[PDB]
RNA sequence: GAGACUCAAAUAUAUUAAAUAGAUAUCUUCAGGAUUAUGGUGCUGAAGCUUAUGUAUAUGUAAGUGGAGCCGUACCUGUUGGUUUGUCCCAUUAUAAGGACACUAGCUUCUUAAAUGGACAAAUUGCGUCUAGCAAUAAUGAGAUUGAGCAAUAACAGGUCUGUGAUGCCCUUAGAUGUCCUGGGCUGCACGCGCGCUACAAUGAAAGUAUCAACGUGUAUUUCCUAGACCGAGAGGUCCGGGUAAACCGCUGAACCACUUUCAUGCUUGGGAUUGUGAACUGAAACUGUUCACGAUGAACUUGGAAUUCCCAGUAAGUGUGAGUCAUUAACUCGCAUUGAUUACGUCCCUGCCCUUUGUACACACC
């Protein structure tokens, strides 16, 4: 509702879900490990948000 | 002491030095305002010696008792003059003399097990008085 | 019981408060004597206002004339260094309400730092008076 | 304006008769015995200390600022 | 330590509860740390649940928290 | 010797401003002696990084 | 004059001086009257409500 | 006949105080140096709030300033000839060593 | 097991009035025995709901600025007017309140900003959470002017309200201005 | 730009972390109960008591004296010191290991971090334009631990030449506006206006007792923090320390509030302005006063008109304290903690504010 998604976690989740939904889980705790290893962050609750959102888009 | 609260474990220990001759009034005490807050004097001197228990758990917590760490922050909820209430350091006077009314440093010498556990003693007895 | 309203120099008692503080009813002392000049003379302070019969308040009036004898010392009084004869007085509306223009009538002659300031109405102790009182 | 103002005292002649009204007054407090006139405000909470004999009283409330009693209800 | 003559000991409720539970969990029994809870959890008064509600620092403009003092004429 | 007055070591004169030299807007005391406007310029790097 | 009554639907509140919800409410032993009446104050749905005037109930839209 | 020597180090940079328990007692307890662990102590943060505006004409507004130094220390029990080394190196910036002789 | 809320019984404390029952939770469910709950009782809208009674009386009478603030004065207050309410009419206080505080609801109209006006037309039903929670308001204010500059004290003032509350209520008091109320948003409705 | 980001107690000590705290453990020592077991003892004179003088009044004893207890231990409840690689070793003046034992004869819960954890949100939910279907439901340190800082383009004849050796220009300079001195004033008053203080009292003013903070701060080219004794109504003063600070002030054992009393609503004991007087402090110097003590002096003031400010959870308000300026002076400003509510969980009437549409005869734009 009220937490809407960014530009940077937007056009960050199709860039690593077209090249690596391949050896990609739905369970977002792994899925909170994975963004790691695919791209590089600065900060924790960006992957708290940048996992989070591909993953409430991935069972879409 | 560490039993019941000290409301009337002090009130009666003020008896017993009254009671048992080792008064040491002061002489004025019926003059002082026992602080430089009172508009009137104290009802009596029935306070002025009785922070006996009080020490008894401060030489036990906080340290020997000195009168400059003691009249400090004790008996200081004051308000002062009129803009605004603010607190106080109670300039206590004679009982700095009290150590002969009980008759690094100890401020004490009946008070470890001595003439402390006679109130002990009075206070065992006063779950005699309050067994029924 | 017996009699309660009683009358004493210049006032009077009412049948209500106790003898400490209807002893401040009695102009130029406050509630520091209920237990300094009634003790001393040995009035009971948790007596009612029928009690005290005048055997006993008369004394309260000779700690009034002769504070001095009556242990009171003097820095607990009313006016220190007289210096008008040196002698140390606690006045009960009879001789301290004259001694309210008196030690200003002198000072007008000698027209002192708070002498002639009672003359045209303002405040000798200093706050800035532009403001308040209108 | 009410004033209240009465003779402040012991009240002995009516201490046999405020010993009389507190039964069957169960609503027996410091106020309602200087809602009687000839007003104690202090001593008369102590004209129920002395009915503290057992008899036609009930001290329950024992407090700062307030001693509530009630009758001895037999 | 600390508090206040309400708030230290508010976590007195905290102090007890969680020892029965922790001599339970390890010591006693599983169904006897459970038997402690469940008569508790009914409504509990939050005996565990440690609030982290503390006081709100200030700003500047105010005499308080959040509130402030205007009306310079505006 | 003569006709300099005012014994200096007592009150607000002369203990005053070892950052600027100016009197009426002091930060005296932490031993920094800023004159606080002063202190806005050469705030850095003598530490004293905002951070709430 | 005692009748009481139940809310099925919260509708919009028109609040700013004297926020009330305009709610639609059904009696109890008339149920099938449910009326859209003026709520005074915070309400929660199936709250029942004690109720006199339950005859017009000051028709406004939304 | 033996020596105890503490050593307190003092610096702003909490990363330097990561920095000298880099290298520091891990080119001494090779040698055993007994340094106790990292003995953390508590910070002394500085707070400093003023104005903004010189003249101040309008909207007073304040602004708040703050300081964080942190210290970490070192304890060691080794006679003095031991410890010299030490004194030596490692070094860093903006941290502070104090050993007191007499 | 639930008993002692102060000195007597808890349950069995019935709310004689529909509609409010089921509304203020007395003590079916919650055998609190003190007024005094820390934590947070208005966290979203829905929280006045599931909470005592006592504990908002306590929240209540700390008024005025000099006595607000200190909710240790109401537990001395209420618990000694709670013996008052119980030595007169010795069924459980408790019993009596929620008799007080049910002929203490404003269940009537008030005033509300027209929809092409000010505030001047019928709230014609009132909501029951400001049907309780004024009716705790009303009887607060109440007690303090019943002892402003008499020498009496507010434990008997507060249980002058308490009595007549629980029955139908005499003439004006703190359970009143609200019956008077009553009538001028019947005079627009 | 917003967000992202940086800073703050909740978060496994699971890891190493203490001259903070200590948990503990036992060593203890500070020992009552007889709660214990009693061994000796108990009516036989115990316990308790006085007199005498010596010793420099206490103590010794007898008598005095008196008629049941006395005395030791352990258990129960308390000081203390080390319990740092524990003990016993040693070298050492004494720590350690070296020598073994418990093989742990005190470890890290704890405050402190230096870390990573940390509602880390597919969290299910008759799918809203397949996407941002509130639901409260799931957690059980975590239903945001949660406030701050940060802030673009264009601007204003906003404010600051009196913050600066920032500065154009203007003005002045042995006769200064510069400069140091002695004064004075910036404080003065029929009056108006704003921020703000204690009130106008029984929820109260007194006396008592109980007995909880936190942010901080503290002296080597300046008089700081003060411990302790001591004296003094006080004010203070003396004598002697601590401390450059997790180590001392300080476990800062803050206030309001809790608990019995005095009061008995009566401008009262509410309220302390008001004026005398002395006593004081700081400093060369105190005078609409530098402040402070006492015993007087008790006015206005009884909840404040129209108008009108502030704010949604540890918040509002009550309630202290620290710091900032400071020879002494808060009565204000920043921070800190405590006590802790009511009410909204909305809407655009209200003053509002944001490039949507439309109107114009508006320039310096509805003043």
């Amino acid at each position: 509702m009220g937490r809407v998604r960014t530009k940077t976690v937007k056009k960050a989740a199709k860039v690593i879900i077209e090249k690596y939904y391949t050896r990609l889980t739905l369970d977002f705790h792994t899925n909170k490990r994975i963004c790691e290893e695919v791209a590089i962050i600065p900060t924790k609750p960006l992957r708290n948000k940048i996992a989070g959102y591909v993953t409430h888009l991935m069972g879409r | 002491v560490k039993d019941i609260d000290q409301h009337a474990v002090t009130k009666a220990v003020a008896v017993f030095l009254k009671k048992t001759g080792k008064l040491k009034v002061p002489d004025q005490m019926d003059i002082v305002k026992t602080a430089k807050f009172k508009e009137l004097a104290p009802y009596d001197p029935d306070w002025f010696y009785v922070r006996c228990a009080s020490i008894l758990r401060h030489l036990y917590h906080r340290s020997p008792a000195g009168v400059g760490s003691i009249t400090k922050i004790y008996g200081g909820r004051k308000r002062n003059g009129v803009h605004p209430s603010h607190f106080c350091r109670a300039a206590d006077g004679a009982a700095r003399k009290a150590l002969q009314a009980l008759e690094g440093r100890k401020l004490s010498s009946i008070g470890q097990r001595d003439l402390d556990r006679i109130a002990n003693q009075i206070v065992f007895k006063q779950r005699d008085a309050a067994k029924q | 019981k017996f009699q309660h309203i009683l009358r004493i120099m210049n006032t009077n008692i009412d049948g209500k408060r106790k003898v400490g503080i209807a002893m401040t009813a009695i102009k130029g002392v406050g509630r520091r004597y209920s237990n300094i000049v009634l003790k001393k003379a040995d009035v009971d302070l948790t007596k009612r206002a029928g009690e005290c019969t005048e055997e006993e308040v008369d004394k309260v009036v000779t700690i009034i004339s002769n504070p001095l004898q009556y242990k009171v010392p003097n820095w607990f009084l009313n006016r220190q260094k007289d210096i008008i004869d040196g002698k140390y007085w606690q006045l009960t509306s009879s001789n301290l309400d004259s001694k309210l223009r008196d030690d200003l009538e002198r000072l007008k002659k000698i027209r002192s730092h708070r002498g002639l300031r009672h003359y045209w109405g303002l405040r000798v102790r200093g706050q800035h008076t532009k403001t308040t009182g209108r | 304006r009410d004033k209240l103002n009465n003779q402040v005292l012991f009240d002995k002649a009516t201490y046999e008769k405020l010993y009389k009204e507190v039964p069957a007054y169960k609503l027996i407090t410091p106020s309602v015995v200087s809602e009687r006139l000839k007003i104690r405000g202090s001593l008369a909470k102590r004209a129920l200390i002395e009915l503290r004999e057992k008899g036609l009283i009930k001290q329950v409330v024992q407090h700062h600022s307030q001693v509530i009693y009630t009758r001895a209800t037999k | 330590s600390g508090g206040g003559h309400v708030a230290q000991i508010y976590a007195i409720r905290q102090a007890i509860s969680k020892a029965l539970v922790a001599f339970y969990q390890k010591y006693v029994d599983e169904a006897s740390k459970k038997e402690i809870k469940d008569i508790l959890v009914q409504y509990d008064r939050t005996l565990l649940v440690g609030d982290p509600r503390r006081c709100e620092p200030k700003k500047f403009g105010g005499p308080g928290a959040r509130a402030r003092y205007q009306k310079s004429y505006r | 010797t003569l006709w300099y007055s005012h014994p200096r070591k007592y009150g607000q004169g002369s203990r005053c401003c070892r950052a600027c030299s100016n009197r009426h807007g002091l930060i005296r005391k932490y031993g920094l002696n800023i004159c606080r406007q002063c202190f806005r310029e050469y705030a850095n790097d003598i530490g004293f990084k905002k951070l709430d | 004059p005692v009748v009481w009554a139940r809310v099925m639907k919260v509708l919009g509140r028109t609040g700013s001086q004297g926020q009330c919800t305009q709610v639609k409410v059904e009696f109890l032993g008339e149920q099938n009257r449910q009326i859209i009446r003026n709520v005074k104050g915070p309400v929660r749905e199936g709250d029942i409500l004690t109720l006199l005037e339950s005859e017009r109930e000051a028709r406004r839209l939304r | 006949s033996v020596h105890r020597i503490r050593i307190t180090l003092t610096s702003r940079n909490v990363r330097s105080l990561e920095n000298v328990c880099r290298d520091l007692i891990n080119g001494a307890k090779n040698q055993n140096l007994r340094v106790k662990g990292p003995v953390r102590m508590p910070t002394k943060t500085l707070r400093i709030t003023t104005r903004k505006t010189p003249c101040g004409e309008g909207s007073k507004t304040w602004d708040r300033f703050q300081m964080r130094i942190h210290k970490r220390i070192i304890d060691l029990h080794s006679p003095s000839e031991i410890v010299k080394k030490i004194t030596s190196i490692n070094i860093e910036p903006g941290v502070e060593v104090e050993v007191t002789i007499a | 097991e639930i008993k002692l809320f102060g000195r007597w019984s808890c349950d069995d404390v019935t709310v004689n009035d529909i509609s409010l029952q089921d509304y203020i939770s007395v003590k079916e469910k919650f055998a609190r025995y003190l007024p005094h709950s820390a934590g947070r009782y208005a966290a979203k809208r829905f929280r006045k709901a599931q909470c005592p009674i006592v504990e908002r009386l306590t929240c209540s009478l700390m008024m005025k600025g000099r006595n607000n603030g200190k909710k240790l004065m109401a537990c001395r207050i209420v618990k000694h007017s709670f013996e008052i309410i119980h030595l007169l009419t010795g069924e459980n206080p408790l019993q009596i309140l929620v008799s007080a505080i049910i002929n203490s609801g404003p269940r009537e109209d008030s005033t509300r900003i027209g929809r092409a006006g000010t505030v001047r037309r019928q709230a014609v039903d009132v909501s029951p959470l400001r049907r309780v929670n004024q009716a705790i308001w009303l009887l607060c204010t109440g007690a303090r002017e019943a002892a402003f500059r008499n020498i009496k004290t507010i434990a008997e003032c507060l249980a002058d309200e308490l009595i007549n509350a629980a029955k139908g209520s005499s003439n004006s008091y703190a359970i009143k201005k609200k019956d008077e109320l009553e009538r001028v948003a019947k005079s627009n409705r």
